[PDB]
Formats: structure tokens, C-alpha cells, sequence
């Protein structure tokens, strides 16, 4: 399955100037669209290769609809100052995501539609993509409203049409980026301990995309001990990196696997000291 | 609310090492983005920002005096002190506390401002202001309405206070504004009078001056 | 230091005008830039942030304006509440450098000063020096300049001046000369005159008196 | 109504001495997204702090990625330094490597 | 391309 999906987050900034407003744009993981408006002449710029070969209509309509988004945020958090009768110095945020979430044959599996105030979950469109579900009791004079107005109704044309074509279309464009699958260079590192003990370091870099498993065994069993393994992150060109800790005995380093399984590899990798 | 409040001694000797606190009822520096900078102003100039310290504990400086301010706040955040270490005579300015808010790595305007605190540095004591009269000239002609002056001679502190006739003459007054010289100041005050009161009556110059507890009376006679 | 240069330094307008104030930078401080408005005797509260945003609770008649380089604060329909002393913000290199500050007064029909000679009482004398002041009072506007002629030159050293704000009444200026010379350079002449000049008089206004009458 | 956020120090390339290297601070898991990241050299603030796009994830909080060239020596330590508004005091990270 | 908001007040 692959997704589309657009995040934006609008930013009041009292006693400093015009609130933040960022779009960013998501093809699974991977970034390639951004708007922001603090910057000068606000415009829609790429940010992968693939996306570049789209003429200047598409950017020209894609900043219009970016600077109305715009004034619509503005417009939304004088509302949500307004509703929560909180203090007009204060600096508040909203957050939006949008996008779907479609098979890899054409159906789409997730409509997503939500916006969130302050870092709490403030209103979402369901799965159905016809209910509002808000949380807050100023929420549901939104949920009302656009019940009256009938956004969900054109959010899911936007979500069932749109978004899928034009996902195809990137995937479609830029198949050389997004499909491709670079396995992990992996290895161990073996550093002697002030205690008595050894620790043992599984490295696996250089992949694509982020989905990887990473773990130690003992004697091919779960391993029953203190594994400390820290969160996948980016190497600033487009791959990723990942490594797994383990506290063995010395001598005894050589009964401990690590195997990484990748979508990238023919077979699980093993590793020994 | 917000409100922040000054506080801090006036009237200090040169070379001495002064010292500011600013309290604060309306937020906290503790887990806020809020930062407090301090700012002088000297008596008709501009504006000069002196130091700044975000809630961190991060301090900021303007290089422009040397080395000799340190800024600093409380453990328990809802004061912020400033000290200026050897004072000058230069430094005498009326001083206040601004809050501003930190946007990622700059600051951005000062939303609330103190009152204000007035600190003047001088190596000379509080004295007690000599009064003197001024008459019109020896030759003058009958006019239509005469002006009488009260001249204040030799006072140390700032303030002083001028009424005509115990406050009953107000109409027409002008109380000037007071000049230093050689560390004592001295100011001058006038009275406007229609030609047939005086010197039909008795004009008295009311001087008060309250650093020094003292009330001085005078009588103009030509 | 961005040192930051505001111009005029002085302003005067009528009840109702619309006035601009500009403020330039040295270096390029992009909508790092906030206005404010201190009233006589208070602090200066803030106005105008970011370029054109007011802080809410400013009255709509103000704006501000950016062009290139140069900040403008433009305001329409003028009151009496609005007289004060303005400032500009830089708050983009830590050195935060301000403007130079502009007084907004209101104008009003000119003045001509009543000028008054003040010869030193008996009791300066005995201490052993001596002040001569001659006052101006209700003039309008601030410009204005003073001479001292002792007896026929000028002897411009000893003197000091004291000018006040507008006066709460009426808003017209006032002035205080004082010559403090010694009780033998006084007994050393006899003549004494003030010379004040007003853009209304064309030919200086001058008052005297002689020591011996 | 605050998020605290979370630090990673490292370096893109498997580093050795004098071999050039980006390294990066990879600050997740915040909130509001006004935060400052500082790269120290010694203890002093480098200049080329060329940080990417302050997206957020499903969680509704925010991350970002700040890099700077530099070259790993044997005497040179390097760290970063977070400023938020939920930490009393700014969390100073220094790189290792793992 | 991204989502409109068609100018819909919360």
C-alpha cells in the first residue's frame, strides 16, 4: 500500500509577526512538496527529483491553494481564540492532516481528515467519511456547522478522487525513488566494559525505507536479557539507520546472533562477533 | 495581569555596585517561553537595552559596556534581578523591565513594561536649597501686570516643590525645570501678578523641599 | 550594533492630521521591527509589532507601513491623547539597537515670550556670588535663543539654560536664563540686557536694567 | 499541555578521524514547535546549523533534523544543545560513537 | 496536488 499525505501546522506568533503557516507533503515517507510563509515570495517549492518535471501551472495553482489555506487557518485561530476564551498574547497552534491511504491495486483502504489545537485532538473526519467525531465541547459547534455546510461531502471527493489519481501520477513519476529498495549495510562492534562485560552493537545503515527488523538471539531462542535498541532515524540523503544493544559475558559473544530482516534483502541476515 | 514592578535604590555614590529586581504577578519563567530584558533610558535620550535572561537561565548582554553587568534570576521564578558593577555618574537613567517571547532563536518585542525605576549617581550629599527673591528692575515704568521670581539655589536631591502665598496664588504661575552644577542643582520659579495687588499685599514664595524635610518662605520686595 | 536612525527628530501637527514617522536600519532587519508609544511622565508601551500587526487593544487609526529599508508609522485622525515620545524596536541581532526616539505634540496659534530681568538680591551678593536670570514665558514654538549683552559685549561663558515641556494650560514653552558670574565681575559693570529672539518678533525682543538706580 | 523532546547525536557515515562527516541532532516528540538547536564544537556554537522541514507525525508532535559538516577527531567533542520551553534548563547532548 | 479548505471557518 502507499499514501498521500499533507501536513500543515499554523502558528500564531503575538508580539513577533504573522503566525507560521507550513505545508509539507508526503509520498509514503518520503518529503516532496513544502510551503512556508515566513519566507520570501511564499511559493510552493519541490523537494524531491521526481517532482520537478511538473510545470509552472501546477506550482502557480498549488500556491493559490496554499495562501487561501492560509487565510483560512488565520481566520481559524482568531475562531479557536474566540471559542476557548484564552488570552489574545498567547501563542496557539493548529495542526492539519490530510490524505489517503490506497492499496497498491486502486482502492482507497483510509481517508484522513483531522485537525488537532494546541497538540490535543480537536476534530476528525471518520473512516466513513461522513461523520465529524469531536472531542471538544467548542468541537461540536464545528461538527454542527459543517454538518450544516457539508464539508465531509467534498473532503471525500477530494479523498476518493484526487488524492488517488494523483498519487498514482507521483508513483507513476517518480518510480525511480519511491519503489526502490537499498539494503543495509550491517555489521557488529564488540567494546569491553569498566564492569566485567561486553557490549555487543548491531548496526544496520543505509536502507530504504524504514521498515526494519533488528534483534539478538542467544542460542536461537527469544533471548531472555536486558536488550536496549534506540528508534529508526534518517541520515539526511534518504536512507536510514538502526542499531541494537546487548550485554554479554566475556567469552561467550560468539553464541549471540543478530539477525536484520529488511523488505530489501533476499534472506535475513545473521551476524556473529 | 502580566504587571511588572521595578524596585531598586536611588541615589548612589560612583564607583558602587548597583542593584535592580524586577517582580513579576502574571506569568512565571519557569516551563514558559517567556524571556525578561532590561532596558536604561538617561533623562532626555534614548532608549539603550541593557541585558536579557530567558527562563533557561540563558543570559544575553549588550557588549557596549564592557564587563560590568550581570543579570540573574530567582529559583524561584517570579523575580529577575540586574547588578552593574562600578557604577558611573553616566549611568544615572530611569530603568525598566520588559517581557518578551522566545519564537525558536529570536526574541520578539516587549509586550508588557515595568514602571520604572530612577537611579541617579552623584558624589554629592543632600544638602538644604538656599532661596532667594527677584524683583523687578530698579527703573521700571508703571506696567499693567508685574512678575515676581523665587530663585532655588544649591539642593541636592531632584525634587522640589514651589507655591505663591502659601498654594492661594496659582493662576499664572511657571515652576522651571532644576539644573545641576557641580554636583548641587538650582532651579528658578515665577509668578505673574496684576499690577494692582502688588505691592498692595504681601507676596510670599513657598518652597518645599522633602529629601532634606525643609519649607522656606520668602516675601519680594523691590 | 544595527544602530537604527529615526527621523524627524521633532513633530508637530494639528487636531485631526495624518503624520508619518520613518526608521531606517543599517542592515536588513525583514519585519523585525515594532513601534512604541510612551506618554508624558509613563512607560513605553508597545504599539505596533512585526511591521503592521497592532497589539490588540491599539486604536485602527494607526498603521505601519515598510518600504524597502525605511519603517513608517502613519497615523490619521490625531487627538490630544496621542502626544508623546515614539520608538522603534530592531529585535533581530542580539544587540537590540532602538531608535532615537520622536516627540508628537500638537500645534497650536504662536506665541509671542514675555521676557523679565531679574537682578540679583542683596543676600547673593553677601555670599559672594552672583546669578542673573531673565525668564520667557508663553512662547510658542520651541525655538529660541538667548544673548546677554554686559554692556555692550557678550560674555556667553557662566550661563545656563533651562527650558520646560509645554505648559499643562495652554501647551507654550517657557525659558530661564541664568548668568552666574562673582560679586566683582557683577560690581564690575553696571548695564546688563537680555537678547531673545522668536520666529514671530523679526527684531530681537531685549530687556535691561542698570545696577546703579 | 507541553511535550518534552527527545535527542539523537550522529553521524550520517560510519566516522573515522579525518574523514569529512555530517553530523546531525535529530530532535523528536516536542511541543509547541518553537524550539532552538545549537551545534557545539568545544563548547562553541557553530554557525552551520542547516536544519529541514519542523514536520510533526500522527502523534501531533513535532521533529526535526539539524546537520552540520564537520570532521571527527580524537580531541574535538561535539554535542547539541536543545532549548525548548518544557525543560527548566537546556538539555545538552553530546555526540558518541556507538 | 493538496487539500482545499474552500475558506470554511471552524
Amino acid at each position: 500500500s502507499h499514501s498521500l499525505r499533507y501536513f500543515v501546522t499554523a502558528v500564531s506568533r503575538p508580539g513577533f509577526g504573522e503566525p507560521r503557516y507550513m505545508e509539507v507533503g508526503y509520498v509514503d515517507n518520503t518529503e516532496f512538496v513544502r510551503f512556508d510563509s515566513d519566507a520570501e515570495n511564499p511559493r510552493y517549492e519541490p523537494r524531491a527529483r521526481w517532482i520537478e518535471q511538473e510545470g509552472p501551472e501546477y506550482w502557480e495553482r498549488e500556491t493559490r491553494r496554499a495562501k487561501g489555506n492560509e487565510q483560512s487557518f488565520r481566520v481559524d485561530l482568531r475562531t479557536a481564540l474566540r471559542y476557548y476564551n484564552q488570552s489574545a498574547g498567547g501563542s496557539h497552534t493548529l495542526q492539519w492532516m490530510a490524505g489517503c491511504d490506497v492499496e497498491s491495486d486502486g482502492r482507497l483502504l483510509r481517508g484522513y481528515w483531522q485537525f488537532a489545537y494546541d497538540g490535543c485532538d480537536y476534530i476528525a473526519l471518520n473512516e466513513d467519511l461522513k461523520t465529524w467525531t469531536a472531542a471538544d465541547m467548542a468541537a461540536q459547534i464545528t461538527r454542527r456547522k459543517w454538518e450544516q455546510a457539508g464539508a465531509a461531502e467534498r473532503d471525500r471527493a477530494y479523498l476518493e478522487g484526487e488524492c488517488v489519481e494523483w498519487l498514482r501520477r507521483y508513483l507513476k513519476n517518480g518510480n525511480a525513488t519511491l519503489l526502490r529498495t537499498d539494503p543495509p549495510k550491517a555489521h557488529v562492534t564488540h567494546h569491553r566494559r569498566p564492569e566485567g562485560d561486553v557490549t555487543l552493537r548491531c548496526w544496520a545503515l543505509g536502507f530504504y525505507p524504514a521498515d526494519i527488523t533488528l534483534t539478538w538471539q542467544l542460542n536461537g531462542e527469544e533471548l531472555t536479557q536486558e536488550m536496549e535498541l534506540v528508534e529508526t532515524r534518517p541520515a539526511g540523503d534518504g536512507t536510514f539507520q538502526k542499531w541494537a544493544s546487548v550485554v554479554v559475558p566475556l567469552g561467550k559473544e560468539q553464541k549471540y546472533t543478530c539477525h536484520v530482516e529488511h523488505e530489501g534483502l533476499p534472506e535475513p541476515l545473521t551476524l556473529r562477533w | 495581569q502580566v504587571t511588572l514592578k521595578e524596585s531598586g535604590p536611588g541615589m548612589l555614590q560612583p564607583s558602587k555596585t548597583l542593584s535592580l529586581t524586577c517582580s513579576f504577578s502574571g506569568f512565571s519563567l519557569s516551563t514558559s517561553g517567556l524571556v525578561v530584558n532590561w532596558i536604561r533610558q538617561p533623562s532626555g535620550k534614548s532608549l539603550e537595552w541593557l541585558a536579557a535572561i530567558d527562563w533557561d537561565g540563558d543570559e544575553y548582554y549588550n557588549p557596549s559596556p564592557k564587563s560590568r553587568l550581570t543579570v540573574s534570576k530567582d529559583t524561584s521564578n517570579t523575580q529577575v534581578f540586574l547588578k552593574i558593577t562600578s557604577v558611573d555618574t553616566v549611568d544615572t537613567a530611569t530603568y525598566y523591565c520588559a517581557r518578551s517571547r522566545r519564537y525558536g532563536r529570536y526574541s520578539g518585542a516587549f509586550d508588557y513594561w515595568g514602571l520604572g525605576v530612577m537611579v541617579t549617581v552623584s558624589s554629592a550629599e543632600t544638602t538644604a536649597p538656599s532661596v532667594y527673591p527677584l524683583a523687578p528692575g530698579t527703573a521700571l515704568k508703571s506696567n499693567s501686570m508685574v512678575t515676581l521670581g523665587c530663585l532655588v539655589k544649591g539642593y541636592f536631591p531632584e525634587p522640589v516643590t514651589v507655591t505663591w502665598n502659601s498654594g492661594a496664588l496659582s493662576s499664572g504661575v511657571h515652576t522651571f525645570p532644576a539644573v545641576l552644577q557641580s554636583g548641587l542643582y538650582t532651579l528658578t520659579s515665577s509668578v505673574t501678578v496684576p499690577s494692582s495687588t502688588w505691592s498692595s499685599q504681601a507676596v510670599t514664595c513657598n518652597v518645599a523641599h522633602p529629601a532634606s524635610s525643609t519649607k522656606v518662605d520668602k516675601k519680594i520686595v523691590p | 550594533d544595527i544602530q537604527m536612525t529615526q527621523s524627524p527628530s521633532s513633530m508637530s501637527a494639528s487636531l485631526g492630521d495624518k503624520v508619518t514617522i520613518n526608521c531606517l536600519a543599517s542592515e536588513d532587519i525583514g519585519n523585525y521591527l515594532s513601534w512604541y508609544q510612551q506618554r508624558p511622565g509613563k512607560s513605553p508601551k508597545l504599539m505596533i509589532y512585526g511591521v503592521t500587526n497592532l497589539e490588540d487593544g491599539v486604536p485602527s487609526r494607526f498603521s505601519g507601513s515598510r518600504s524597502g529599508s525605511d519603517y513608517s508609522l502613519t497615523i490619521n485622525s490625531l487627538g490630544y491623547d496621542d502626544e508623546g515620545i515614539y520608538h522603534c524596536h530592531e529585535y533581530y541581532e542580539y544587540p537590540f539597537t532602538f531608535g532615537s526616539g520622536t516627540k508628537l505634540e500638537i500645534k497650536r496659534a504662536d506665541a509671542a515670550p514675555t521676557v523679565s530681568i531679574f537682578p540679583p538680591s542683596t543676600e547673593q551678593l553677601a555670599t559672594g556670588g552672583a546669578s542673573v536670570v531673565c525668564l520667557m514665558n508663553n512662547f510658542y514654538p520651541r525655538d529660541i535663543s538667548v544673548k546677554w549683552k554686559i554692556d555692550g559685549t557678550e560674555r556667553r561663558d557662566g550661563v545656563l539654560d533651562s527650558v520646560t515641556d509645554q505648559d499643562s494650560k495652554d501647551s507654550t514653552y517657557s525659558m530661564s536664563s541664568t548668568l552666574s558670574l562673582t560679586k566683582a565681575d557683577y560690581e564690575s559693570h553696571n548695564l546688563y540686557t537680555c537678547e531673545v529672539v522668536h520666529k514671530t518678533s523679526s527684531s530681537p525682543v531685549v530687556k535691561s536694567f542698570n545696577r546703579n538706580e | 499541555i507541553q511535550k518534552t523532546p527527545q535527542i539523537q547525536v550522529y553521524s550520517r557515515h560510519p566516522p573515522e578521524n579525518g574523514k569529512p562527516n555530517i553530523l546531525n541532532c535529530y530532535v523528536t516528540q516536542f511541543h509547541p514547535p518553537h524550539i532552538e538547536i545549537q551545534m557545539l564544537k568545544n563548547g562553541k556554537k557553530i554557525p552551520k546549523v542547516e536544519m529541514s522541514d519542523m514536520s510533526f507525525s500522527k502523534d501531533w508532535s513535532f521533529y526535526i533534523l539539524a546537520h552540520t559538516e564537520f570532521t571527527p577527531t580524537e580531541t574535538d567533542t561535539y554535542a547539541c544543545r536543545v532549548k525548548h520551553a518544557s525543560m527548566a534548563e537546556p538539555k545538552t547532548v553530546y555526540w558518541d560513537r556507538d | 496536488r493538496g487539500p482545499g479548505r474552500a475558506f470554511v471557518t471552524i
